[PDB]
């Protein structure tokens, strides 16, 4: 079980970091011509990684990657505007469905 | 409406550009022209006629 | 006449949120477009006659509070003070009115909108054209109540209903910082008019008991009601609502919060000239917060991203400026900065809302860019607004800018110094940051999305109108103004302010200084502007220091976070006091010791004590 | 878009919640 | 409800203002210091408890005893502006609370529940009541314009002159009592609705719509005319500030 | 344009180039030109 | 589903029922008696002094002898 | 959606848009100005102009408080 | 205004992945799975993943943004989105 | 899942003593720009004489005695 779970659930780990570091880094760097490089260097960090092979140093290297992205990650990230968490979101929303209004609701008798 | 790749750039309507053209060389003038009335003054060059 | 400046924004509320189902949201426009026109006009010709004919007028309805002596009646003032802040609120308010019909062209509940904004202008001429303290202090809570309405417009949201309630704490805090500066002036000459207490204002020379502690009185009112004004002006001690109040409409920012609203404290300092001039004590005290807000907000703005965050910074420098402006005692030149910015900085807001409604409500600077030869207008207008805002030479925020930051120079004294170099350095910021928003928008390598790109639009006729109007306002009215403002002299004032004799330093501040302090703002400009290019436009994008030090990444986070003060005021402030809410006085205090000590907690002992008596 | 008749008849919901009268009769 | 809020807090107020101010003026001043107490922490005490209350009707029942803690420290500073403004407030009170309590009832028949957090977004679906609760949540927050404002400024004016302490501490009282007035109103009208909950919604029917124009009509009148209520009582409020003074 | 990643992105943003975003900086005054060509006329003609 | 009546839930519903039946919940622990003695017992007092010392200020402010007020 | 075209509010509801907008809007201006005619009548009453302006200015056509409080030494 | 076609789609979504420099573009069908069908390293498939985000204006939450490892998945996707 | 019994009231890269300490640094560099104003003296610097005025300083239109 360890060889399909134990070890995959890292390789499923290991994309969530590089989503969220490649994310980060072009929020930090603003400008597209800049981005390029950045990106480069920050695939190049996990592309020296790949030749480990046995389960005894990677986990703590991916404890170590958490925890450097954990505190170089932008103060204030990117959000789409409709996105959750963004300035639009929840703006003007579709009304919920199955909502009824009742006419006459207190009429004596 | 110009497409290099897909994507296309509505070209902006000719009464937009000569407003904002218009606007800016007013601006323009107008700070060149007080910089030949009053430009000696904030200089320090000259007072306007206190001495 | 004077009357109908004052209602015609009310009866066009009333219409358009009584009986806005019968017009629709074109019909609901109209009326309040319409009468907001016509009480502007009005107020063009109430500036004819009273600032320019010299007549004011002073008019009384009805006696509204009538105790022993608390009289407090409807009245209205229109002097030229008054007047001034007309002609601003009412014309901005008719500006906003015009932008907000093609705003909300297409959300649903456009009318509402209109009428909120039609009562808050209601609200704004109740507090400017104010003969009492009281019918003051009700349109200066009216104006908080119609901010907290029209920032959360979208209910739905939860970020918006945060904002408001918050912006409602800090304005209620402010109001009960004048609501004890008012109580102080009746105590002393048992009236709340403005014309008994300015004519009373220099007799009093007594001290109170007030809070165990023996002070001054006309200084302790004065410190009262500069609380007010910091309240309600977003300054040092309470200003972290107006960053967060962006949540609004876009109109809702430049008019409620630009223009208007955060000029009421500083407005209603200088109208209460007459009795701060007497109190020595509080002019430091104000002198002090207006430097540390210019500087703080200054500092705050140059790292954020947000489009709308970035000018409410602006704001809170420029009312920084009016405020120690106002503390050394120059009133004139304070209202005169005032009228400057209520033009250059709602142009500001109108083109950045011009250019986020056409970019499908983007609002990160970090997501845009190129857009100078697509929006073409808008570009020219925001490049006016942003030179006008760093008082670039010959223009709007030259001619007040600059002579506020020389007359604190020619101010010898230990307050004054302090202003005159936090001032400084703000000018500094202030152009680095107007410049890196002008450089990031417009003029950098384009970082949008195609969709954005692919449905853009310029702004239509009724969004540009008085964007036109605003950039005609923001190149020639400060020169149009300068001299019956702020000249040698000038009478134009008559008696709206008072500067007494002795603290008069308006001669020195044109002729008693080196040239090279008067071309100060200009240096500190051109190099915020030469930093702002060379680290944006054209940079190696040395990032990786931030990415590599520790220091520099908690110090981008410090600037970015607002010096840390809505994390640290919430958790010390509101969060304790949510604590002492429930944890002590629901918890203990009255929830089962009293009981237990009270009819059933223990005193149900008669049920062992009744069925013992068999024996 | 300011000259084009609007589609609502009557006001979205009727007044007080109360359904009109028949037709030739009084509430 | 309305009957125990509109009246029956009533009578203690006026049974110190008809038997107690007048019975024994010297006993009545060796006491001020322990009533200003007394209703000093009252205020500030009730208007934070219901911060972290979660009944609708619990809530607005604790917003009466820091209004009503405010009466007594207007009744015992024995002026014009403290014993005649505290008599304002009484008939606004009796007017605001007892109209909150309608709106609650509103709420209550429809919807047979009471907590708070099954309340949210009825600004979309019942806009009348929406519309009668904010005015009536201004006017229970102290909005100038309201029948409140006039009693409750009038008495801070009257306890200012005697103590500038207690007019200070009973100043927090409208900074709290505007912080819960408001956020009530933003979760139980504001925000999204919930169709899990409760799903089916009626307005205000004619009987509600009538039963509050007496409300907003009586609010307003005192709220910018005072003075049909003031000039009524002067000269009976004058002669109660004084009874063993004579001079 | 550098790297697989580097080389990736910036072959997606080939639509970037567009003629009426690629440079800004020449649209970074507008009506320079004019203004100073009308003040020169003025200037000239004041004489 | 033809009923305006709530469907209430039963965490909500224990949830409340336990927020107000709170009168049952104290240990009389250390917390609670220092809690009651200090926010219930001390600050009254401070008060108290407050506004008797504000009295007693005021008093010789005029000249008037302090007045006894017990 | 389908629910709230059954809401009634007075400021009219989501998007909405009467057929007859057009004659309303010129009723409402009518009332307006019917209403805004005593209010100018009342103010051109019990305003007061203590100092005479320099020039003729409008105001002096329907207001005839001009220069009235110049003996303050007897007022009420 | 109108949400566009699915084939509208399948055209932007074939071109981003065709837009590659490691993959081989001589056979993208729609239906093809990127670790089996083109043989590519398991991270760039998170940079497509992105690059189609950005291109379609969308955030995916990072949940199942590792979930698309096919160009059925991914159209399918960004096509039952509304807002996009 | 039973709701907790604080469930009415619900910068994460910081702590709230550390903010608080950043905080203190922030300001106290306003103290000591102040402490450095003080120092600097400007009052004894002032390069002209107070102003005078005539009429022993506008005593009678000032509100002195006539
Ligand atoms: C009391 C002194 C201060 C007075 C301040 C007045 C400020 C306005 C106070 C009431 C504002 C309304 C806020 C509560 C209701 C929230 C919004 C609402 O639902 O109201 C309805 C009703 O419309 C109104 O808001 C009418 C109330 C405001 C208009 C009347 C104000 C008249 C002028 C103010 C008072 C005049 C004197 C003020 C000075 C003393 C509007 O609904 P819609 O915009 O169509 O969208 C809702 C969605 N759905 C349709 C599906 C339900
Ligand atoms: C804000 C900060 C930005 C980010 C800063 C850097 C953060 C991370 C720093 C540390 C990164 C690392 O070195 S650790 C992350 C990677 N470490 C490794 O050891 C890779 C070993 N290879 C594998 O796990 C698998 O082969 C797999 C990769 C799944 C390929 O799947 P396939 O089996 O199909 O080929």
């Amino acid at each position: 079980a360890a060889y399909f779970a134990r070890r995959a659930a890292q390789k499923e780990r290991v994309r969530i970091l590089y989503r969220r570091a490649l994310k980060d880094t072009l929020n930090w760097a603003v400008h597209r011509h800049i981005f390029y490089r950045d990106a480069s260097d920050l695939r190049e960090k996990f592309n020296v990684n790949q030749d480990v092979e046995d389960v005894d140093r990677i986990d703590k290297l991916i404890a170590h990657g958490e925890a450097e992205y954990n505190k170089w990650r932008h103060p204030d990230p990117y959000i789409v505007p409709w996105a959750p968490g963004g300035s639009k979101f929840c703006r003007n929303p579709t009304p919920p469905a199955g909502i009824e209004i009742v006419y006459n609701y207190g009429l004596e008798d | 409406g110009i497409t290099y790749k897909g994507v296309t750039v509505h070209t902006p309507k000719t009464w937009h550009t000569v407003t904002g053209k218009g606007l800016c060389a007013v601006m323009w003038f107008w700070i060149l022209y007080r910089a030949k009335q009053d430009g000696p003054v904030v200089m320090g060059w000259r007072h306007p006629w206190d001495g | 006449m004077y009357l109908l400046i004052v209602f015609l924004p009310l009866l066009g509320s009333s219409v358009a949120g009584f009986f806005g189902r019968f017009l629709g949201s074109e019909g609901s426009a109209i009326m309040t477009t319409t009468c907001v026109s016509f009480s502007s006009i009005l107020s063009l010709i109430a500036f004819y006659e009273v600032a320019l004919g010299a007549s004011a007028c002073y008019l009384r309805i009805a006696p509204w509070i009538s105790s022993e002596m608390f009289d407090a009646s409807w009245g209205f003032l229109f002097d030229s003070l008054t007047v001034v802040m007309l002609i601003v609120v009412t014309f901005i308010s008719s500006l906003v009115h015009l932008y907000s019909i093609s705003y909300m062209s297409e959300d649903p509940h456009s009318p509402r909108f209109m009428c909120y904004l039609s009562i808050f202008t209601f609200f704004m001429l109740m507090l400017v054209t104010g003969d009492n303290f009281l019918q003051l202090f009700l349109g200066w809570e009216g104006v908080g109540l119609a901010s907290y309405l029209l920032i959360h417009f979208w209910f739905t949201r939860l970020q918006a209903d945060k904002a408001a309630i918050k912006a409602m704490l800090v304005n209620r805090v402010g109001d009960f910082g004048l609501a004890l500066g008012i109580l102080g002036c009746f105590t002393l000459f048992q009236t709340v008019d403005f014309s008994t207490i300015f004519a009373c204002a220099s007799v009093p020379r007594n001290s109170w008991i007030f809070c165990n502690m023996r002070l001054n009185a006309i200084s302790l009112i004065c410190i009262l009601l500069f609380i007010g004004a910091v309240g309600k002006s977003a300054q040092i001690g309470l200003h972290t609502w107006l960053p967060d109040a962006m949540e609004g409409p876009t109109p809702v920012s430049a008019l409620i919060h630009a223009a208007t609203m955060v000029t009421a404290g500083v407005f209603m300092i200088a109208r209460c000239s007459p009795l701060f001039e007497y109190s020595p004590t509080a002019l430091i005290v104000i002198t002090f917060a207006g430097a540390m807000t210019s500087f703080l907000a200054a500092t705050t703005g140059i790292l954020q991203n947000d489009l709308k965050r970035v000018i409410a910074y602006s704001t809170c420098s420029q009312l920084g400026y009016m405020i120690f402006a106002c503390g050394i005692s120059n009133y004139s030149v304070s209202v005169f900065h005032l009228m400057n910015h209520a033009f250059f900085k709602a142009l500001l807001f109108l083109s950045a809302g011009s250019v986020i409604h056409a970019m499908s409500d983007e609002q990160d600077m970090r997501k845009m860019g190129g857009l100078a030869s697509s929006f073409p207008l808008t570009y020219a207008m925001m490049l006016i607004g942003s030179l006008s805002l760093i008082g670039f030479p010959f223009l709007t925020g030259f001619y007040s800018k600059d002579v506020i930051l020389e007359l604190a120079y020619t101010k010898y004294t230990i307050s004054g110094n302090f202003a005159f170099w936090l001032g400084s350095v703000s000018v500094l910021f202030t152009s680095y940051y107007s410049f890196r928003l002008l450089f990031l928008t417009f003029l950098v390598p384009t970082n949008s999305f195609g969709r954005d790109i692919s449905r853009c639009h310029d702004a239509p006729i009724p969004m540009a109108i008085p964007l036109i109007l605003l950039a005609l306002g923001s190149l020639f009215v400060g020169y149009l103004a300068k001299d019956m403002m702020i000249g040698l002299g000038t009478n134009f004032w008559a008696n709206s302010l008072l500067v007494l004799p002795k603290n008069e330093i308006l001669a020195e501040s044109e002729f008693a200084a080196p040239t090279i302090i008067k071309l100060i703002p200009i240096l500190f400009s051109t190099l915020g502007a030469f930093v702002a290019y060379n680290v944006n436009l054209v940079a190696d994008q040395f990032q990786r220091a931030f990415q590599t030090s520790t220091f520099c990444n908690r110090l981008y986070s410090f600037f970015n976070k607002r010096w840390f003060f809505d994390q640290v005021l919430n958790d010390f402030l509101v969060r304790s006091f949510l604590r002492f809410g429930y944890e002590v006085s629901f918890e203990a205090l009255d929830k089962g010791a009293i009981e237990i000590l009270g009819p059933y907690g223990i005193s149900y002992t008669f049920r062992r004590l009744a069925e013992r008596i068999s024996q | 878009r300011w000259a084009t008749p609007g589609h609502e008849e009557r006001p979205k919901g009727y007044f007080m919640n109360r359904t009109p009268p028949a037709p030739g009769q009084s509430r | 409800s309305v009957i125990l809020a509109g009246i029956l807090l009533k009578f203690g107020t006026y049974g110190f203002l008809r038997f107690s101010i007048p019975m024994f003026p010297e006993a009545t001043l060796c006491f001020t210091p322990f009533i200003y107490t007394l209703s000093a922490i009252a205020i500030i005490y009730t208007s934070l408890t219901t911060l972290r209350q979660i009944d609708l009707k619990k809530i607005i029942a604790y917003s009466s005893v820091a209004h009503m803690n405010l009466v007594t420290i207007g009744m015992f500073s024995l002026n014009i502006q403290g014993i005649g403004g505290s008599i304002l407030l009484m008939l606004s009170h009796g007017l605001v609370s007892s109209a909150l309590f309608l709106c609650v009832g509103v709420l209550y028949d429809r919807h047979k529940t009471r907590l708070v957090r099954y309340y949210g977004g009825l600004v979309s679906t019942m806009p009348n009541f929406s519309t009668i609760f904010f005015f009536f949540t201004l006017a229970n927050m102290s909005l100038p314009g309201t029948s409140s404002f006039i009693g409750e400024f009038l008495i801070l004016v009257g306890a200012f002159q005697r103590n500038s302490l207690v007019a200070t501490l009973a100043a927090l009282g409208m900074i709290l009592g505007a912080a819960y007035s408001l956020w009530l109103y933003n979760r139980v009208v504001s925000g999204n609705l919930k169709p899990d909950f409760l799903h089916k919604f009626s307005d205000l029917n004619g009987r509600e719509v009538f039963i509050f124009i007496p409300f907003l009509v009586g609010l307003v009148w005192m709220g910018v005319y005072p003075k049909v209520f003031l000039d009524c009582m002067h000269t009976s409020v004058s002669n109660l500030v004084q009874h063993g003074k004579f001079h | 344009p550098l790297g697989t990643t580097g080389e990736f992105f910036r072959r997606r943003d080939e639509w970037r180039k567009h003629p009426m975003l690629s440079n800004q900086m020449r649209h970074a005054l507008p009506g320079i030109g004019i203004g100073v060509g009308a003040f020169c006329v003025y200037l000239v003609g004041e004489q | 589903g033809g009923g305006m009546e709530t469907n209430k839930n039963k965490f909500i519903e224990d949830w409340g029922s336990a927020r107000e039946n709170l009168e049952h919940n104290f240990r009389w622990t250390r917390r609670n008696f220092a809690l009651i003695g200090i926010f219930g017992i001390a600050l009254p007092i401070i008060v108290y002094k407050g506004i008797v010392k504000d009295f007693h200020m005021q008093d010789e402010d005029a000249g008037r002898p302090h007045r006894k007020f017990l | 959606g389908d629910f709230r075209a059954k809401v009634w509010s007075m400021t009219g509801g989501p998007n909405c848009r009467p057929k007859h907008w057009r004659r309303n809007t010129a009723i409402a201006m009518f009332g307006v100005f019917l209403v805004c005619i005593p209010i100018a009548k009342l103010s051109a009453k019990l305003e007061q102009r203590p100092h005479m302006p320099v020039r003729p200015i409008p105001s002096q056509i329907w207001c005839k408080n001009f220069g009235t409080k110049d003996d303050y030494e007897k007022e009420h | 205004d109108d949400h566009l076609s699915r084939e509208a789609v399948v055209d932007r979504v074939l071109d981003v992945v065709k837009s590659f420099p490691k993959v081989d573009p001589s056979k993208v069908t729609p239906e093809v799975h990127f670790q089996n069908d083109l043989g590519l390293d398991s991270l760039d498939t998170v940079e497509i993943v992105m690059a189609i985000e950005e291109e379609f204006k969308l955030e995916i939450p990072d949940k199942e943004a590792d979930k698309i490892d096919s160009c059925s998945l991914a159209i399918e996707y960004v096509y039952n989105h509304p807002m996009s | 899942k039973p709701l907790s019994v604080n469930d009415e009231l619900m910068a994460d890269t910081v702590g709230k003593y550390e903010a608080l300490a950043w905080l203190s640094g922030g300001l106290g560099f306003f103290v000591g720009l102040g402490l450095l104003a003080v120092l600097n003296d400007k009052a004894s610097k002032v390069p002209f004489t107070p102003r005078v005025y005539p009429y022993d300083n506008l005593r009678v239109e000032l509100g002195g005695e006539p």
